[PDB]
């Protein structure tokens, strides 16, 4: 039932040791919190891949507007990565040319 | 890079270098999984000549000034870091890795490089998965249906018990092409995804 | 052995006493629960096994045919697979216990005449069987019945 | 002391342990040979259950004084861990104080978030 | 004169053989045959050749090569099942095409089990199928695949009546792949499988008949077939754990805290060894709730005492308390909810003070909370909240 | 002293399990023989359980003897109890969660050199038996000479605090002392491996984000092949092909190990 | 739309973990001025977990409560075994870039022989 909860209340149970009012109880606590809030992340990442999956199989458009949106970002990335690179030559141009005089 | 897109490829050349040597640093990553992608790390010596390879795995491997030789070694690293990938991924998702071969040598004689090899199981049970790549033939992937599901496996009357009903059983194939995501991981986290609880 | 001797030696006096149990009963009940208190608060199964983890290429059933279900239990399988197959029945008869008396198979040598390829299946199967070490498997039969098919596919 | 009294103990508790092993063997034989057709002597015979509790208290004084010294070596190791005095003892109790305002304040955001 | 000798660096004292001939059409042309050498002043042991199935890979000897890497590991775990009377199948070509598996029949029933937990096991054990993985090829997985399950947990395992265990071993870097030890180790956790699931056929033949408090007080949350994770508190938030460890043929019972309810600890820490002897001498599970039910109430309040004070674990159900040096109690929990306590340092038998000594001053204050030393009881787990800083 | 503790903590476990030991004596004779199916079995049965009860009590007597020999304020205490529990929990919890991470990608260089100068010094100050020379001959790029005892000489080339080469030397070989001989080689097989190896181990060691761990476990796998020459295969015996002992170190288990034989 | 907030819920679901992991780093490397920061990097870290928190519940009740028409098919029956403009968008987008590919791998090329040529001459210089 809305594994959001199960979730949030195995990640508050990984802190219900330390928040409160010897080595191998804390140790095995650990564990046992730490296997079961992995477990279930490994399971909502489970269904997000799901619904990605049958979103896709099923309604294969958002996944071209996010391929258009991917690429004219990198795009984007591309000529602000050649404006700076040019701005760097173009300043070092001018110190090479002050030098190499006499 | 330009030709092979699937998996990846990267190169990071030294700074410093010198008349007679110069070194690079190759990685074969995936598009989208970087982090979890990082088995398969190389570092050549570009000599006078001859070029040395020095693997992530603790193999030293001297290559000659012919063209092939790098392109062949480098396509038989690729084909094995396609199934690391898989190896990786399973680790992450919790799939049972039941098997792991890097240089396989049953089937098909192979090209250039050796086949490798990997069977994970699904985290319920029943379902698993197997992959093969190789460079001449690969992406040669199967899931194994568990039995009582296929409805088509020819009962026996020797069986006279449902126990025997709920292991995993016909192994049947999966076509790799016309299928959705971009890169081999996309395609293996779907297909993982699609074998999963179905909880929604 | 050390400081605790006659305690083992009163008690190997004591075993075969029939009223034992009590004269111990009696003299360590009552300290102890003084102390600590109040007491405390047809087919076998391997058969089937080993059918249900075949190769789908097999197809194994029982036999009713013959007589059996007196001694052994006989077994009529079949080959199922793209290579062309051997004559299909190889009548297999494993016998109760099956972790020892490694099964036999009822040669029928008149169906594996009268035709070349099935002389030297027969032929290449026997000795591989020949081979094949003591106490076998049912599935070392089924895979070594299959190979010599194989063997004998690529040598006519 | 605590090491001294656990030498002085363990002579008493290996006494302790060779007469209830010997008076539960004289019991047992007694009343196997009244049990059976054996004669024996009243004598003293000495009640197994007096020993037994003797060796009990005797264990009892033993893991008592063990466990005061691990406790108070335990202490000392920790407070060795951890100019004048009361300024010392003042900035150590207002390290531990902030720590705990830090532990409680983690923990109501946390617990308040969810759950 | 003109071979190479392949040595095989992962699995030694095998050789391969690969030597070269001339071919009289051809005076352009060679020949390779393989042969399979062996070692034990080195000794040649057997020969074997394999004949039958850019230019310069020379694929069938690369393939060859990995074909023996991989099968030869296999060999000797095949040879040390067929040592130990353990009935095997030989070693198949898996249904994925590549790979090698040796799928086990029947295991050596047990010993110190009974016989009819043996059979309950072994009309369960479904697959027992062995696999090789690892880099090297040198760690082995072994698939136990039960079918109906006797009880389920809180989490996602009340699926098909299907549960998986995956049991891994990786021997050491001599004493080659297939050895001894592995399977030794495989015998020795299906030997602690089969002790716990004693334990836990005796708890799911139980589960129908409860005395109805444990039932809402305890929960069944994992089975794992090597560990049994009960919960009990009145939120669910303690948490014991069941586990035979085959090293010391004893039960290793494990004590935490898991629940947004508690204190600092699982507050039956101090009656850990007491619990443990008591579950070793009679493996029975509702016993273990029925006494941590009982227990836990006069725990929680005589937990919380200064630490001075003095907790001695005595026996199950008779923990001691003491003050510095000269006064003692004795704590005797009952069911029904009674707990009665002692004057401490007072003898049940011919009045003498022990080695505290020191007799009790007071003792009718813990009467009026609820010779003269004799019993005083009848405190409902509230004079056992209040009477300690009362007294 | 560390060693005192653990000998009182043993000690008590030895009295408790003295007692128990000697109750369980007591407990099972009072219930006595069970049918065992069998006249024999029934004795033997009866038989091994005393005597094995007998011994426990034999042996944990005899490790008390043995252990003899070997050994406003509670607030205070409470936040010391406290702040130790925090540390061990959160240092547990913080290895299994980063041990097991879901991070699949990343999308959802410029250093001071004196910076770099700081974090060399600093681990220099640790592994006394390392010495590191900083020297920037070309550049930003800095170059460290190592040297390891009598063993080693190795030449680490940063450009930035970054690892990208490495090549050890002998002690006795020559690194030229000055503009340092950035290429060249040992002249030594054995050397050669290592510098291999090393370069394996800087192709492993790679932290993404952090620049500064990185360094320390090389610095840390560089100081395990001090007891080079000097130790076993833990496989093979000293001198397996005729490589020295260990070209090779296993990471995260500084074992040597040759590399013919196999890591 | 949907597709790409299921890919925002997957990075949410994803990046959780990391920030609780931070969060347990940080109480391990808190020991005993630099305390102050500590508690306001503790204090913003949960609170953007909590953000996050939010921001998973909220698209995963949109992701819920879309349910398009076209999903009659359960899983399983969709995995395919043996036996219009957007697309002229697409390929218009993917000549834009090849061009600019080349580009940048002819500049990368410049780039690479000029940093040889330098470290060869201030190499052989000495």
């Amino acid at each position: 039932s809305t594994l959001v909860d199960e979730l949030e209340s195995s990640f508050e149970a990984c802190f219900a040791s330390l928040v409160s009012q010897d080595q191998e109880e804390i140790r095995t606590g650990v564990d046992q919190c730490i296997q079961k809030f992995l477990d279930i992340a490994r399971q909502t990442e489970c269904f997000f891949l799901q619904k990605r999956l049958q979103l896709s199989v099923q309604k294969p458009e958002q996944v071209i507007k996010e391929d258009v949106s991917e690429l004219r970002n990198e795009l984007q990335r591309k000529d602000a990565l050649v404006q700076k690179h040019l701005t760097k030559l173009r300043h070092w141009q001018q110190v090479l040319e002050d030098i190499n005089v006499q | 890079a330009s030709r092979i897109e699937d998996p990846q490829i990267q190169a990071h050349w030294s700074n410093i270098n010198d008349v007679y040597e110069s070194s690079v640093k190759v990685l074969i990553t995936s598009q989208g999984y970087e982090q979890i992608c990082k088995s398969i790390q190389l570092q050549l010596n570009i000599g006078v000549e001859q070029i040395r390879v020095v693997h992530r795995d603790g193999r030293v491997i001297t290559l000659s000034y012919q063209e092939q030789e790098l392109q062949d070694f480098l396509l038989s690293q690729m084909s094995q870091h396609q199934v690391h990938a898989v190896q990786q991924l399973a680790k992450v998702m919790g799939w049972q890795v039941l098997s792991f071969s890097n240089h396989v040598g049953l089937g098909p004689i192979e090209s250039i490089g050796n086949a490798s090899a990997i069977t994970v199981a699904s985290p319920s049970g029943d379902y698993a998965i197997s992959v093969r790549n190789g460079p001449e033939s690969g992406s040669k992937i199967m899931v194994q249906f568990p039995r009582n599901q296929c409805k088509d496996l020819p009962k026996s009357d020797v069986l006279q018990d449902n126990k025997w009903s709920h292991l995993r059983g016909p192994f049947k194939e999966v076509q790799w092409n016309k299928m959705e995501g971009r890169n081999f991981v996309y395609k293996m986290e779907l297909l993982m995804s699609a074998l999963s609880p179905c909880l929604l | 052995q050390y400081l605790c001797q006659p305690l083992l030696d009163a008690v190997l006096a004591n075993i075969r006493s029939p009223v034992f149990n009590h004269s111990l009963y009696r003299t360590f009940v009552p300290a102890m629960t003084a102390i600590h208190g109040p007491p405390i608060t047809s087919i076998p199964s391997v058969l089937q096994g080993e059918v249900a983890r075949l190769d789908p290429k097999f197809l194994v059933n029982l036999d009713p045919s013959h007589c059996s279900n007196n001694g052994t239990v006989h077994l009529i399988c079949k080959l199922d697979d793209k290579d062309l197959p051997s004559v299909p029945p190889l009548e297999l008869s494993v016998p109760a216990d099956y972790p020892a008396q490694s099964p036999l198979w009822i040669d029928r040598q008149w169906q594996y005449d009268a035709n070349p390829f099935l002389q030297s299946v027969h032929r290449c199967m026997t000795s591989r069987l020949l081979q094949l070490p003591d106490k076998h498997s049912v599935t070392a039969l089924l895979n070594t019945w299959a190979q010599s098919v194989h063997q004998a596919c690529l040598s006519a | 002391d605590p090491v001294q009294r656990y030498k002085m103990l363990i002579p008493q508790l290996k006494e302790s342990l060779q007469t209830l092993m010997k008076v539960a063997a004289q019991n047992l034989i007694q009343n196997t040979n009244i049990d059976n057709g054996q004669k024996s002597s009243d004598g003293p015979i000495q009640r197994f259950d007096k020993c037994l509790e003797e060796f009990y208290a005797l264990c009892d004084q033993l893991e008592l004084c063990l466990r005061l010294a691990h406790e108070c070596l335990s202490q000392s190791c920790d407070s060795a861990k951890h100019l004048p005095y009361p300024q010392y003892l003042a900035v150590i109790k207002a390290q531990i104080s902030c720590a705990k305002d830090i532990h409680t304040a983690l923990l109501d955001c946390a617990n308040k978030v969810t759950g | 004169k003109n071979k190479l000798f392949i040595k095989l660096t992962r699995l030694p004292q095998y050789y391969i053989v690969v030597e070269m001939l001339e071919v009289p059409n051809k005076p352009t042309q060679l020949s390779y045959k393989y042969y399979f050498m062996s070692v034990n002043p080195a000794m040649a042991l057997l020969l074997q050749q394999f004949k039958e199935n850019m230019c310069a890979f020379n694929k069938v000897l690369a393939h060859f090569v990995a074909m023996c890497d991989t099968n030869m590991p296999f060999v000797g775990l095949r040879l040390e099942l067929s040592n130990l009377e353990i009935p095997h199948q030989g070693v198949q070509v898996e249904g994925d095409g590549f790979s090698h598996a040796i799928r086990l029949l029947k295991i050596p029933p047990c010993k110190g089990i009974t016989e009819e937990t043996q059979k309950a096991l072994d009309r369960s054990l479904l697959d027992c199928t062995f696999r090789l993985q690892g880099r090297n090829n040198r760690t082995w997985v072994a698939e136990l695949v039960f079918a109906n399950c006797p009880l389920n947990g809180t989490s996602t395992r009340e699926q098909g009546p299907s549960r998986h265990v995956y049991l891994t071993y990786e021997n050491l870097l001599s004493e080659p792949v297939g050895g001894r030890k592995v399977v030794e180790m495989f015998l020795n956790d299906w030997n602690s499988i089969a002790r716990l699931y004693e334990c836990v056929l005796e708890f799911a033949r139980s589960l129908p008949d409860i005395p109805a408090h444990l039932n809402i007080f305890s929960e069944v949350r994992v089975y794992n077939y090597r560990k049994l994770i009960l919960c009990y508190g009145t939120t669910k938030g303690s948490s014991i754990s069941i586990q035979w460890n085959s090293i010391h043929q004893k039960f290793h019972i494990s004590l935490g805290t898991v629940g947004p309810n508690s204190g600092c600890s699982n507050c039956h820490n101090t009656i850990l060894h007491q619990l443990q002897e008591m579950f070793n001498k009679t493996p029975n599970v509702v016993q273990l709730l029925q006494v941590l039910f009982d227990t836990q109430a006069p725990l929680n309040a005589i937990n919380k005492l200064p630490t001075c004070f003095s907790i001695l674990p005595q026996s199950s159900t008779h923990i001691r308390l003491a003050f510095r040096n000269m006064y003692c109690i004795d704590i005797y929990c009952r069911s029904r909810g009674v707990v009665a306590i002692r004057d401490g340092a007072y003898s049940l038998f011919d009045n003498s003070k022990l080695v505290e000594g020191f007799y009790p001053a007071p003792g009718l204050k813990t009467f009026l909370n609820m010779p003269g030393l004799v019993p005083g009881l009848a405190g409902s787990y509230l004079c056992s909240p209040l009477e300690r800083f009362l007294g | 002293v560390s060693v005192n503790l653990e000998a009182f903590s043993q000690a008590i476990s030895a009295i408790q399990a003295l007692r128990s030991s000697v109750s369980r004596v007591f407990d099972c004779l009072k219930d006595g023989m069970r049918n065992k199916e069998t006249l024999e079995g029934r004795e033997k049965a009866f038989i091994a359980h005393f005597q094995d009860n007998l011994h426990s009590v034999n042996r944990d007597l005899n490790e008390l003897e043995r252990l003899s020999n070997l050994v406003l304020y509670s607030q205070l205490l409470q936040a010391y109890k406290w702040s130790n529990k925090l540390q061990y929990h959160a240092g547990l919890a913080s290895g299994l969660l980063n041990q097991q991470s879901l991070k699949r990608s990343a999308n959802q260089l410029v250093l001071p050199p004196q910076y770099v100068d700081d974090v060399i010094s600093r681990i220099d100050r640790m592994f006394p038996e390392m010495s590191i020379h900083l020297s920037r001959p070309n550049g930003t790029s800095a170059m460290l000479l190592v040297t390891l005892g009598k063993v080693l000489k190795v030449i680490v080339v940063m450009r930035s605090l970054f690892i990208d080469r490495t090549i050890v030397k002998g002690y006795n070989e020559n690194v030229y002392t000055e503009d340092l001989d950035i290429w060249s080689k040992s002249n030594y097989q054995v050397f050669q491996k290592v510098t291999d190896h090393a370069t394996t181990a800087l192709l492993h060691y790679q932290l993404p984000q952090m620049p500064d761990v990185v360094v320390r476990s090389f610095m840390t796998w560089l100081r395990s092949y001090i007891k080079l020459f000097q130790a076993p295969c833990q496989r093979c015996g000293k001198f397996l092909q005729d490589g020295l002992p260990p070209t090779w170190r296993d990471f995260r288990t500084l074992e040597a190990f040759h590399d013919t034989c196999r890591q | 739309n949907t597709a790409s907030l299921c890919r925002i819920g997957q990075e949410t679901v994803q990046d959780i973990v990391y920030r609780t992991m931070e969060i347990f780093q940080l109480l391990r490397n808190m020991q005993l001025g630099t305390y102050q920061d500590r508690l306001t990097k503790l204090q913003d870290n949960l609170r953007q977990l909590s953000v996050l928190f939010r921001k998973l519940r909220l698209v995963y009740d949109k992701c819920n409560e879309n349910c398009g028409g076209m999903d009659p098919i359960p899983v399983e029956q969709l995995i395919p075994y043996v036996e219009s403009e957007e697309r002229r968008e697409i390929a218009e987008v993917n000549k834009k870039l090849k061009q600019k590919n080349q580009q940048l791998k002819q500049i990368m090329d410049q780039l690479r022989n000029l940093i040889w040529d330098i470290n060869a001459m201030l190499a052989m210089r000495n």
